C-alpha cells in the first residue's frame, strides 16, 4: 500500500503526496503483472493433463513397486511418502501477502494423474487418447529407444524390478538438496524485512516521523521536512519494485525450463544429452514440492566392459 | 488496524452490470444478500456452491464465479473430468484410425523503437 | 480451413504495444508535477523570481525529472530482455519446427508433429502445426513373446495381438495385422525366462514352397 508505507495513517500527507504524479499508480501495476504471472507459471508447469486419471486398486505392475511416489490413501493430504519429506525441509505497514490460485491438494492431483497416466499409457496419453499397454512391456519399448534390444527386458524382468525397486528406495536416505527452494523464500523474506527497516530512517530530515514534526513545528517548514522523508521511502519503493521484476524474470525463465521437462521428461523419451538425467533416458516421474517440483530420473548406465578385437 | 485492497469482480459490462466485490483477507464483519467467507477474504454478491466448473474469473485460492443461471457465483473449481484407464495385465489399446490437426502458436519478436 | 475461422488469440502481440505505450504516456505526464517546488514550468519561475532562488527551485525539477528517464530507461532494458529471450524461442522454433521434424514433445504442437508453416503477423511470427493424433482405439490380448519348437520368439518391429481365437504381429502406431512368420520376427532365448510366453504357430515360408 503506496500510501500507507511512505506517509503512514497521517491525512495531511496524502495531499503532499499527490503532488507527485502517478508514482503510486505505477507500482501498482508493476506489482500486479508479477502477480498474475505467477499463476501462470504454475499452471504451465503442473496443468498439462486434461482429464485427471487414476490407478486401479490392486496396485502391482509386474512386481516394480511405486507405493513410494503414488500418493497414501490413509493421509488427510493425500501426499506421497517423497512429497511428505520434500515439505518438512523448506504483516507489516501496509505489506500483504496474497495467497495462491491453487492449492496445493490441487497440485497433488495433478501430479497423481501424471503419474497414473504414465504407469499405465506410458506417454500415449500426451498425444490423445490413453492406451493401456502392460507395464512390462512399456519398459521393454523404452529400451529399444535406447539401442538395446528388447528380449533383455523380458528374459530379466524380476531382476530390473527388484534392482530398481531398491535404486529409488535410496532416494528417500539422501533426503532424510531443497537449497533452491530455500533461497526463494529467503530472497523475498529480506527484501520484506528490509523495505519494512528502512522507515527508521531520518535522510537527513529533523525527524523520522510524520506526526512528531507538526507536533514541534509550523507547517512552512513542516511540508519541506515531510517532502524530504517522502523522497526517501518513495525510493524505497522504487528500488524494491525494481527488483522484483528483475528476479521474476529468472524464475520464469525456471518455470519455462521445468514446463519443458514436464514435456519432454515426463510424457515422453528424449534422446537429449542431459536434460533428463545421466546415464540414457528411460522414464521419469514427477514429485510436488513447495513452490518448486522434483523429478525423479530413470537411467540407464551400463557397466562390467570386457575389451575385444574388432573389425 | 485491518485493511487491503478493493478489487470488483464483473462478468463483462457487454454481458451484465452486476458486479461482486472481494475484500482481501478482510472478515466479513469488519468490511462496512449473498456473503461467503474463504481463506482468502471476504466475497460478497456471489453464492458458494459445492459443484465444480472450469475455471472462469480465478478468484484465488481454489475459487471462481462466473454469470449462471443471470447471476455471479463461486465454487470450488475443479482440476477436469475424471478417468479411469483400463489397465490389466494383458490388455493393449491401439488406434485403428486417425485425423490430421492443426493448432496455432504465437510468439512476439519485436517492440518499437524509442529515443528520448 | 477451421483456423480462420478461430480468427475472424493475439493478445500477446497487443500486449507488447500497450506497455510501449503506456510507457510514453506516462513519461510525458510526469512533465505536469511541481515536486515540491513553486510552480512546474521553468519559464514561469524566473518571471516572478530571482536568480538566486530561481537556481534552486529548477534544480528540484530537473532531478524529478531526471529520475523520471532513469525509470523509463531501466524498464525498457528489463522489458527488452523478455521479448530478446521470447525471439530466440521464436528463432529456435523456426530452425526445428519449420526447417526440420522434432522429436521434442509440446515443443512444436500437440500431437506428433509432421511439419509446420510460418505465417507473419505485426511484431511476431504465428506457427501453424501440423500434428498426427491417434483415434478409435479397440483392446486386444497381448503377449510378450511367442513360443515355437521350444524357442522363443520376439518381434522386430511392434506388439502381438489377440482377436479372441487367433494372435497376429502389428505395428504399434496403426491396427493392421499380419501373419507371424520367420521374416518378422528373431530368436533370442528359450521359454524359461520370460514371463508371460504364449505358445502359438510361427510359419515359415520355405517349406510350403517346398510341398
Ligand atoms: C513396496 O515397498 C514398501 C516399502 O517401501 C513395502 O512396504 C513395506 O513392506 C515391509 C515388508 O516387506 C514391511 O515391513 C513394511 O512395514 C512396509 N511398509 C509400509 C509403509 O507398509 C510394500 O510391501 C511394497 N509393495 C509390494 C507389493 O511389494
Ligand atoms: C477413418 O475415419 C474417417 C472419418 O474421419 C472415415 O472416412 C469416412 O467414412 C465414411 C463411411 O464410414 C464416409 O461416409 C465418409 O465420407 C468418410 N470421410 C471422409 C472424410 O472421407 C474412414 O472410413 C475411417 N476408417 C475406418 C477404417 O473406419
Ligand atoms: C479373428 O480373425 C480371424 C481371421 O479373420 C477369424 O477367423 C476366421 O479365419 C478363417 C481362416 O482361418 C477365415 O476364413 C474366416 O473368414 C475367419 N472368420 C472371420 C469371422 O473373420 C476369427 O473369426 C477372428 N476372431 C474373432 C473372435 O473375431
Ligand atoms: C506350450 O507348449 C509347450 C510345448 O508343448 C508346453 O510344454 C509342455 O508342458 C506340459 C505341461 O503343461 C508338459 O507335460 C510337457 O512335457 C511340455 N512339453 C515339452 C515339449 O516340454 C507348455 O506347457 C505349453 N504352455 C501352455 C501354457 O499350455
Ligand atoms: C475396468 C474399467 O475401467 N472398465 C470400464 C468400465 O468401467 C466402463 O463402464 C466401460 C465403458 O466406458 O469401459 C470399461
Ligand atoms: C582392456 O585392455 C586395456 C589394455 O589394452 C586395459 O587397460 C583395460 O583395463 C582392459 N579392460 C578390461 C575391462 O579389462
Ligand atoms: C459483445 O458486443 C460486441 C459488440 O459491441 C460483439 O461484437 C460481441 O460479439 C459481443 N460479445 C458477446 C460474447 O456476445
Ligand atoms: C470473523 O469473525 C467471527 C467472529 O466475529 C469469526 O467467527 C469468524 O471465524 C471470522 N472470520 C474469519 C475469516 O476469520
Ligand atoms: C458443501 O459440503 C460440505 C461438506 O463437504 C457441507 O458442510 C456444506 O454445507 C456444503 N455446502 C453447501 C452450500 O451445501
Ligand atoms: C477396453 O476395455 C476396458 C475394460 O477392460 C474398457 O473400459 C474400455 O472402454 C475398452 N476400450 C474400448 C475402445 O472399448
Ligand atoms: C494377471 O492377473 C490375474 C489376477 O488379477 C492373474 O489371474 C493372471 O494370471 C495374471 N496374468 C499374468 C500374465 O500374470
Amino acid at each position: 500500500d503506496c500510501t500507507m508505507y511512505i506517509c503512514g495513517d497521517s491525512t495531511e500527507c496524502s495531499n503532499l503526496l499527490l503532488q507527485y504524479g502517478s508514482f503510486c499508480t505505477q507500482l501498482k501495476r508493476a506489482l500486479t503483472g508479477i502477480a498474475v504471472e505467477q499463476d501462470k507459471n504454475t499452471q504451465e508447469v503442473f496443468a498439462q493433463v486434461k482429464q485427471i486419471y487414476k490407478t486401479p486398486p490392486i496396485k502391482y505392475f509386474g512386481g516394480f513397486n511405486f507405493s513410494q511416489i503414488l500418493p497414501d490413501p490413509s493421509k488427510p493430504s493425500k501426499r506421497s511418502p517423497i512429497e511428505d519429506l520434500l515439505f518438512n525441509k523448506v504483516k507489516f505497514n501496509g505489506l500483504t501477502v496474497l495467497p495462491p490460485l491453487l492449492t496445493d491438494e490441487m497440485i497433488a492431483q495433478y501430479t497423481s494423474a501424471l503419474l497414473a497416466g504414465t504407469i499405465t499409457s506410458g506417454w500415449t496419453f500426451g498425444a490423445g487418447p490413453a492406451l493401456q499397454i502392460p507395464f512390462p512391456m512399456q519398459m521393454a519399448y523404452r529400451f529399444n529407444g535406447i539401442g538395446v534390444t528388447q528380449n533383455v527386458l523380458y528374459e530379466n524382468q524380476k531382476l530390473i524390478a527388484n534392482q530398481f525397486n531398491s535404486a529409488i528406495g535410496k532416494i528417500q536416505d539422501s533426503l532424510s538438496a531443497l537449497g533452491k527452494l530455500q533461497d526463494v523464500v529467503n530472497h523475498n523474506a529480506q527484501a520484506l524485512n528490509t523495505l519494512v527497516k528502512q522507515l527508521s530512517s531520518k535522510f537527513g530530515a529533523i525527524s523520522s516521523v510524520l506526526n512528531d514534526i507538526l507536533s514541534r513545528l509550523d507547517p512552512p517548514e513542516a511540508e519541506v521536512q515531510i517532502d524530504r522523508l517522502i523522497t526517501g521511502r518513495l525510493q524505497s519503493l522504487q528500488t524494491y519494485v525494481t527488483q522484483q521484476l528483475i528476479r521474476a524474470a529468472e524464475i520464469r525463465a525456471s518455470a519455462n525450463l521445468a514446463a519443458t521437462k514436464m514435456s519432454e521428461c515426463v510424457l515422453g523419451q528424449s534422446k537429449r544429452v542431459d536434460f533428463c538425467g545421466k546415464g540414457y533416458h528411460l522414464m521419469s516421474f514427477p514429485q510436488s514440492a513447495p513452490h518448486g517440483v522434483v523429478f525423479l530420473h530413470v537411467t540407464y548406465v551400463p557397466a562390467q566392459e570386457k575389451n575385444f578385437t574388432t573389425a | 488496524c485491518s485493511f487491503g485492497g478493493v478489487s470488483v469482480i464483473t462478468p463483462g459490462t457487454n454481458t451484465s452490470n452486476q458486479v461482486a466485490v472481494l475484500y482481501q483477507g478482510v472478515n466479513c464483519t469488519e468490511v462496512p444478500s449473498n456473503v461467503f467467507q474463504t481463506r482468502a477474504g471476504c466475497l460478497i454478491g456471489a453464492e458458494y456452491v459445492n459443484n465444480s466448473y472450469e475455471c472462469d474469473i480465478p478468484i484465488g485460492a481454489g475459487i471462481c464465479a462466473s454469470y449462471q443461471t443471470q447471476s455471479i457465483i463461486a465454487y470450488t473449481m475443479s482440476l477436469g473430468a475424471e478417468n479411469s484407464v483400463a489397465y490389466s495385465n494383458n490388455s493393449i489399446a491401439i488406434p485403428t484410425n486417425f485425423t490430421i490437426s492443426v493448432t496455432t502458436e504465437i510468439l512476439p519478436v519485436s517492440m518499437t523503437k524509442t529515443s528520448v | 480451413g477451421k483456423i480462420q475461422d478461430s480468427l475472424s488469440a493475439l493478445g500477446k502481440l497487443q500486449d507488447v504495444v500497450n506497455h510501449n505505450a503506456q510507457a510514453l504516456n506516462t513519461l510525458v505526464k510526469q512533465l505536469s508535477s511541481k515536486f515540491g517546488a513553486i510552480s512546474s514550468v521553468l519559464n514561469d519561475i524566473l518571471s516572478r523570481l530571482d536568480p538566486p532562488e530561481a537556481e534552486v527551485q529548477i534544480d528540484r525539477l530537473i532531478t524529478g525529472r531526471l529520475q523520471s528517464l532513469q525509470t523509463y530507461v531501466t524498464q525498457q532494458l528489463i522489458r527488452a530482455a523478455e521479448i530478446r529471450a521470447s525471439a530466440n524461442l521464436a528463432a529456435t522454433k523456426m530452425s526445428e519446427c519449420v526447417l526440420g521434424q522434432s522429436k521434442r514433445v509440446d515443443f512444436c504442437g500437440k500431437g506428433y508433429h509432421l511439419m509446420s508453416f510460418p505465417q507473419s503477423a505485426p511484431h511476431g511470427v504465428v506457427f501453424l502445426h501440423v500434428t498426427y493424433v491417434p483415434a478409435q482405439e479397440k483392446n486386444f490380448t497381448t503377449a510378450p513373446a511367442i513360443c515355437h519348437d521350444g524357442k522363443a520368439h520376439f518381434p522386430r518391429e511392434g506388439v502381438f495381438v489377440s482377436n479372441g481365437t487367433h494372435w497376429f504381429v502389428t505395428q504399434r502406431n496403426f491396427y493392421e495385422p499380419q501373419i507371424i512368420t520367420t521374416d518378422n520376427t528373431f530368436v533370442s532365448g528359450n521359454c524359461d525366462v520370460v514371463i508371460g510366453i504364449v505358445n502359438n504357430t510361427v510359419y515359415d515360408p520355405l517349406q510350403p514352397e517346398l510341398d
